[PDB]
């Protein structure tokens, strides 16, 4: 598998903004998906944002307009740049691949965001 | 040792490192060199250089146009009288040791070009002509007998083992071209007519189209049509693939339509089509395809394993690809995108020219590599398949055109953003669509009658 390490995260004020990364330990070239889920307490893990090689994205309709996913094949890192946050966006934040046949999901170790 | 003064021929010019450069010993490797250089020692007055003249008309149109080389090569027969001492033996000498070795360097030229490289001739007329006149007015016997032969390898240019299997039908019924589809015609032999099909179209792809990135220059359908037609095909038949998979709304037919893939992709294996091969490889890591949990959730497992023993052909650079193309047996279509690949990195970390104090010479050292690699593709061009043309299923595969009148851009996005419609993102529910299909989805499965 993939192993994820996550950075960035932590408080800001509502209406702030905020850059989370994930670093990838392989080429992110060949990893087919790249992506965001977050769980919110008392809530299910909801995908937040995903990108394709080919750059394809889909977002949460919550964030839509807010969050921007985006890769850098230099760093092997995936972003994403959370700007004009709310304090619904609280939550832990988890870094994510799919890629391969057979088709194999990676997670990060997770990151809290506060918006308060 | 006389010649003809540099002021009235060119080529006499002294070698030095502002026109020639060498690799770092009996005949030695050009690593660079100025175009009257380069024709020099294409027709060199000390020895003959097969390898040279080979790589030289191979990759020679990404440095000088074919009018150019052909102006080029008359210059360098059309030898002056060398330039006279203050006072015949010196002379006979010249006639027998510069200008007979030099001009039947140069008709060794012209009959390469001819057995080798004729579609020259064939896009431009004129460039016929002018070299049907210039060895018109050669003269001699030995010289003659060149002449002759160029000459005929024009003319017949000009004029130009057991049975296959039974044709497979599934749905379609012969003569039924309305019907055709993908889950209508049988997979057995979708592969088949595909292959032979791509079979042809890598055996029409000329060295030459490959050099100096010309398929993405501007007269590019004129330099490089086998070329563009085998990439656009891939292109086609890749997005064919996608567009077949998420217009498919309803989720049982939908996985009949991905299990049919990959039963077509199972026979390219066992045709050892390995372009075909990775074509589906390419359909199922897609933006729109590879996302879509509950259609792969469907699949048996025994398909599963075909899909993943074909992804793992291009893992870690296609090493498990190059390691089985290396030992199957004929015939085979190999995977042709790898050497676009490889060119283009060649092309992109080698300079066009190098320097020399200030002076510029052409890096035929570039193009040599990129010529090794054309030369791995001409390896595997003369491999016909014992299989029998279906001519209306052929014709089915060469008009696809799933994009229509867009670009791929837009025609991507609409795939991928009608993926999002079939099966939303992870935490909406599934919802349920009509079938489309009215005919039953059972595969007649991959073995033969």
């Amino acid at each position: 598998q993939v192993q994820l390490v996550e950075s960035g995260g932590g408080l800001v004020q509502p209406g702030g903004s905020l850059r989370l990364s994930c670093a990838a330990s392989r080429s992110i070239s060949s990893i087919n998906i790249m992506g965001w889920y977050r769980q919110a307490p008392g809530k299910e893990r909801e995908s937040v944002a995903s990108h394709t090689r080919d750059g394809s994205t889909d977002y949460a309709d919550s964030v839509k307009g807010r969050f921007t996913i985006s890769r850098d094949n230099a760093k092997n890192t995936v972003y994403l740049q959370m700007n004009s946050l709310k304090p619904e966006d609280t939550a832990v934040y988890y870094c994510t691949t799919l890629t391969g046949f057979p088709r194999i999901r990676s997670w990060g170790q997770g990151t809290q965001v506060t918006v308060s | 040792m006389r010649l003809p003064s540099a002021d009235v021929y060119r080529f006499a010019e002294p070698d030095s490192e502002e026109n020639i450069i060498f690799e770092e010993a009996g005949i030695p490797i050009i690593k660079a060199g100025t175009v009257i250089k380069l024709i020099e020692r294409l027709t060199y007055h000390m020895y003959a250089d097969p390898n040279f003249v080979r790589t030289f008309l191979t990759t020679y149109r990404s440095f000088c146009k074919p009018q150019e080389l052909l102006s080029l090569i008359i210059e360098r027969f059309e030898i002056p009288e060398p330039e006279p001492t203050e006072a015949s033996a010196e002379l006979k000498r010249f006639r027998k040791e510069y200008i007979q070795p030099v001009q039947l360097r140069v008709l060794n030229v012209c009959r390469h070009w001819v057995e080798h490289h004729f579609y020259d001739f064939e896009r431009d007329a004129y460039l016929l002509q002018r070299m049907e006149e210039f060895i018109g007015t050669v003269r001699g016997k030995a010289m003659k007998k060149w002449v002759e032969s160029i000459t005929k390898i024009i003319q017949r240019k000009k004029i130009a083992q057991s049975s296959p299997p039974t044709v497979e039908w599934h749905i379609s019924r012969p003569g039924h071209i309305e019907t055709f589809d993908l889950l209508t015609l049988h997979p057995i032999e979708i592969a088949r007519q595909l292959t032979l099909l791509e079979s042809d179209l890598y055996r029409a792809v000329q060295p030459s189209e490959l050099v100096g990135s010309v398929w993405t220059k501007e007269d590019k359908e004129i330099n490089s049509p086998n070329l563009l037609k085998m990439i656009r095909h891939t292109t086609n038949l890749t997005l064919w693939f996608e567009k077949c998979i998420v217009e498919t709304e309803n989720l049982e037919e939908r996985v009949a339509v991905v299990s049919r893939i990959i039963e077509i992709l199972q026979v390219f294996q066992e045709l050892n089509n390995f372009n075909g091969v990775l074509e589906v490889v390419s359909a199922m890591n897609s933006s729109p395809v590879y996302r879509l949990d509950h259609t792969f959730e469907q699949i048996p497992s025994r398909q599963k394993k075909i899909l993943e023993e074909a992804h793992e052909l291009s893992e870690d650079h296609y090493k498990k690809y190059l390691a089985k193309l290396r030992s199957i047996n004929p015939p085979c279509v190999p995977f042709f995108g790898i050497y676009l690949t490889n060119i283009l990195k060649t092309e992109e970390g080698n300079p066009e020219v190098l320097k020399r104090h200030g002076k510029e010479l052409i890096n035929f050292s570039k193009r040599r590599k990129v010529a090794e690699i054309t030369g791995e593709i001409q390896q595997y061009q003369n491999q016909p398949y014992c299989l029998r043309v279906e001519s209306d299923i052929k014709r089915f595969f060469e008009n696809l055109n799933p994009m229509g009148n867009s670009m791929e851009k837009e025609f991507t996005d609409y795939l991928f953003n009608k993926s999002l419609e079939i099966e939303p993102r992870n935490p909406k529910p599934l919802p349920r669509f009509p079938k489309k299909y009215s005919y039953p989805l059972k595969s007649p499965g991959v073995r033969p009658s």
